[PDB]
């Protein structure tokens, strides 16, 4: 637990960074995009309730 | 070479920086340039969730999103002074509008038979008015092909060509009498207001073409 | 308007084709899926 | 139903922040067996 | 003048500009108000006496301009502030309960209800 | 006649950078924070977790 | 930056496709309808 | 010559008639305004930019039949 | 040329025609004005200043029609 | 010949009575969302999206009729 | 000549049929939101219904383009 | 013979007006719809059948107007 608290202070990426980085560290971040666009929706389930629904109205 | 051509090249860089020179380092916080095509992305997101709201309506999303950004990038091109829009050739845009119905009546043809033409039978009314209540729905649904073209047309080409009108009359202005030498501004202000009447209704046509071709196609999906 | 009639269309018609599998292709695999990325990256450091 | 039973059913929903006093709870519930009687004869109290 | 009158409380008993929200839509009264009946529905009321004003959550009522300018408001509680999650947990178990079933209206209200809340 | 539509042009990108810049500057600085201060928020998140 | 996803708008978009070839000849003979109006 | 110099002068005139729409088109946007303040009061201020911008666009419809009008009188 | 100056005297009546959607535009407002200061009497201060703004808008498009009228009468 | 370029300009002129329509149009769209505000302003974000709409579609066929004319005075 | 002439005449007239038209999509888009300002929920039954009474508004005004278009093309 | 030809493509654009009453028509049902249906939530099952009835009469008269201006223009 001390070695996991070290590890958030040692990397936390919070003001910014490339996508493509926490792709490298989690591949998943791609496997997941890929999946949605697999799927045939652009929709992020979840997305929209912590992040803008960035509509007109 | 040709003018058309080179527009259709200046479309491309146009777009091409707007993932680039906008998206700038790929941020999860996002650029503040690239906020404008994440709400894009998100408002077309919901409006073809809602118009059509299938489980194939992101599958037909970049269509309708290449819809949008074309005429959304285009009546920028019709703001410039002297560049001439690529939708100000009519033919393009009309035959794209045809093409693009003719692939949803042959998509709903296939897709639901010879009984398709049930879309062309409206409600359950009394039987001798029924076989005309196809003929004017057969009718109306072939007219979808031609108006969604003939509006975007119509309406970018008449606003630069009243812009052009207007200039050249404000032109003409300075060189009848000195009362009229006096007060030239004030007509250019009047294109002003034009020019941003011009850039609003071209934002407004962008959204009005891709709903309704997204109102069509909610049609031919499921039909009605 | 005569300006408006050239003989030209298919000339015009076949650069602005091109322009339109173009733009498609270019936003369907490139871009679409790069704003994509930044809302499931989102989500998945909202997760944790 | 009865638009004063609308309101009524409304009022004792709007009691819901749950900070709020004793009174407006007991103006919020009632225990009152509504009794049906007719020409005497009683069909059975039902519960008000 | 509003009458602002409840069979718990009395608010109000000159109140300058009200606003309302009634099975007409909204209703604003600015001093000599047209002398009518409207049914309120439950609300987000507003009702200024000069300039200030206080904010009310209505549970519907009636307001009633009188022709001698006195704009008596009955309704069955009032504040804006004492609305304040509990409520939309309620709600949740409200929406479960119309699927199984006076209680299928009740669950409808419950839904009104939560419009109402929504506007808080 | 088409100078008078380049004017027209000059006017119309001051009134962009006059009215528009500093709206969509506040609103797009608005939008960025909100973004940043989720992300931000969950890492710390986890960072409690591990505490407890 | 770019990333490349497969997007299968190559094999759901047959029915666009083929209206687009249609008009391409209809349109080359448009063309030259008019080259010879 | 002088038909088409006289076809100008009367084609003017002819185009005039499509202003009057706009004409009415003005009124009604601020008939809405008037009766819309009268019901909540103190909407108005929402209201207001809403007005001159629904004048703006009936009275824009009016202008290009004018600038028709124009074109053949002048033009 | 007796073709041309009844052309100015015919294109003229023609402009004339358009006058008629003004007149009813200005009703409109005025109509608004009376209903809505019934419906609530107090607001008439405040709506007095927009009365005179959407009269006078209305009016305007007339005065364009007008102007064409007055262009083909006295030149 | 001067027969037809009479007639381009006289049937310009006729074309151009068309857009009165749209100019009422336009303001009848526009004052149904300032009654619909005025009684329930809590509606308006739903609304503003089909007032949009609603406001190009009807300015679209005023635009149908100037295209005709510009296809005759400019063709 | 006069026939030339004539087409152009009948063109013109014709074009004024628009007008009729572009009354009626007003008529439905106002219908549209007085309806949904008063229920704020009946939108989603009215709107595919008001498309289509749009749709059927301007395709009148579309008879009379075509009949415009005969004239000033053919 | 030139005066007869011109007629038939000058009396096809005098007969196309009848058709705008006809758009008008439709809306008006629709439009009727629209309120009916908002007024109850319910009434449209019994409400809708009864409109396209509606749609399809007033439709009709412009229907019949087309076949005459096609009979004009084409014959």
């Amino acid at each position: 637990l001390q070695s996991t608290l070290d590890n958030i202070q040692s990397a936390r990426p919070f003001d910014e960074l490339t996508v493509d980085d926490l792709t490298k560290i989690k591949p998943e971040i791609d496997a997941k995009v890929e999946e949605m666009v697999k799927k045939g929706k652009w929709d992020v389930p979840g997305y929209k309730d912590r992040f803008g629904n960035l509509n007109v109205m | 070479l040709t003018t058309f051509s080179l527009y259709t090249i200046i479309v491309l860089l146009v777009i091409t920086s707007l993932y680039t020179l906008t998206n700038n380092n790929n941020k999860i916080i996002g650029s503040r340039w690239l906020i404008s095509q994440e709400a894009i992305y998100d408002t077309i997101m919901n409006m073809t969730k809602g118009q059509i709201g299938g489980k194939n309506w992101g599958l037909y999303f970049p269509m309708i999103f290449t819809l949008f950004m074309f005429i959304f990038i285009a009546n920028l091109i019709s703001m410039i002074p002297y560049s001439f829009a690529l939708s100000a050739h009519l033919v393009f845009i009309i035959s794209l509008s045809i093409v693009i119905w003719l692939g949803n009546t042959i998509l709903g043809l296939y897709k639901h038979g010879w009984v398709f033409f049930s879309l062309f039978v409206p409600a359950g009314t009394p039987l001798p008015l029924v076989p005309l209540l196809v003929i004017i729905e057969t009718l109306s649904y072939f007219a979808r092909a031609i108006s969604l073209g003939l509006r975007l047309g119509s309406n970018i080409l008449a606003g630069h060509l009243l812009m052009v009108i207007l200039a050249g009359l404000t032109f003409n202005f300075m060189l009848i009498n000195l009362f009229t030498l006096v007060f030239g501004f004030v007509p250019l202000a009047m294109i002003l207001a034009i020019m941003m009447l011009e850039f609003a209704i071209g934002i407004i046509q962008g959204y009005v073409w891709a709903i309704l071709t997204a109102s069509y196609l909610k049609d031919a999906v499921y039909l009605h | 308007m005569p300006q408006l009639v050239p003989f030209y269309f298919m000339n015009q018609l076949t650069y602005g084709f091109l322009l339109m599998i173009t733009l498609l292709i270019l936003f369907s695999q490139f871009f679409l899926p790069m704003i994509l990325r930044l809302y499931v990256s989102r989500l998945f450091i909202s997760k944790l | 139903i009865s638009y004063a039973a609308y309101l009524n059913v409304a009022a004792q929903a709007i009691r819901s922040t749950e900070l709020q006093t004793a009174s407006v709870l007991n103006r919020s519930q009632t225990d009152a067996f509504y009794t049906q009687y007719k020409n005497a004869s009683e069909p059975t109290p039902i519960t008000k | 003048k509003l009458q602002f009158a409840l069979p718990h409380e009395t608010l109000y008993s000159e109140v300058t500009q009200v606003n309302l929200p009634a099975k007409s839509g909204r209703i604003g009264v600015l001093a000599n108000h047209v002398p009518t009946v409207e049914q309120l529905l439950p609300g987000v009321v507003e009702v200024m006496e000069g300039s200030n004003s206080k904010k009310f959550f209505i549970s519907g009522g009636f307001a009633t301009v009188q022709p001698d300018s006195q704009l008596c408001v009955t309704a069955i509680e009032a504040p804006l502030e004492s609305f304040s999650e509990n409520i939309k947990n309620l709600l949740a178990e409200a929406k479960k309960n119309v699927s199984s079933s006076r209680e299928a209206a009740e669950a409808a209200i419950q839904v009104e209800v939560l419009e109402n809340l929504q506007s808080v | 006649d088409e100078s008078i539509l380049l004017l027209t042009f000059l006017g119309f990108t001051g009134l962009v950078a006059k009215y528009l810049a500093p709206a969509y500057k506040d609103f797009a600085d608005a939008r960025m924070k909100k973004v940043s201060d989720v992300l931000n928020a969950s890492r710390n998140k986890h960072v409690e977790a591990v505490k407890d | 930056m770019l990333k490349r996803f497969p997007t299968p708008i190559l094999k759901v978009y047959w029915p666009f496709f083929v209206a687009g070839a249609a008009v391409y000849y209809g349109m080359s003979k448009a063309a030259d309808l008019s080259s010879n109006t | 010559m002088q038909l088409v110099l006289a076809a100008k002068y009367i084609g003017a005139g002819i185009s005039t008639i499509g202003l009057l729409g706009a004409g009415i088109g003005i009124a009604i946007v601020f008939a809405a305004l008037i009766n819309g303040v009268s019901r909540n009061p103190s909407i108005k201020d929402t209201v207001f930019p809403m007005a001159i911008l629904g004048f703006a666009l009936s009275e824009a419809t009016g202008l290009f039949c004018l600038m028709v009008s124009f074109l053949l009188l002048f033009g």
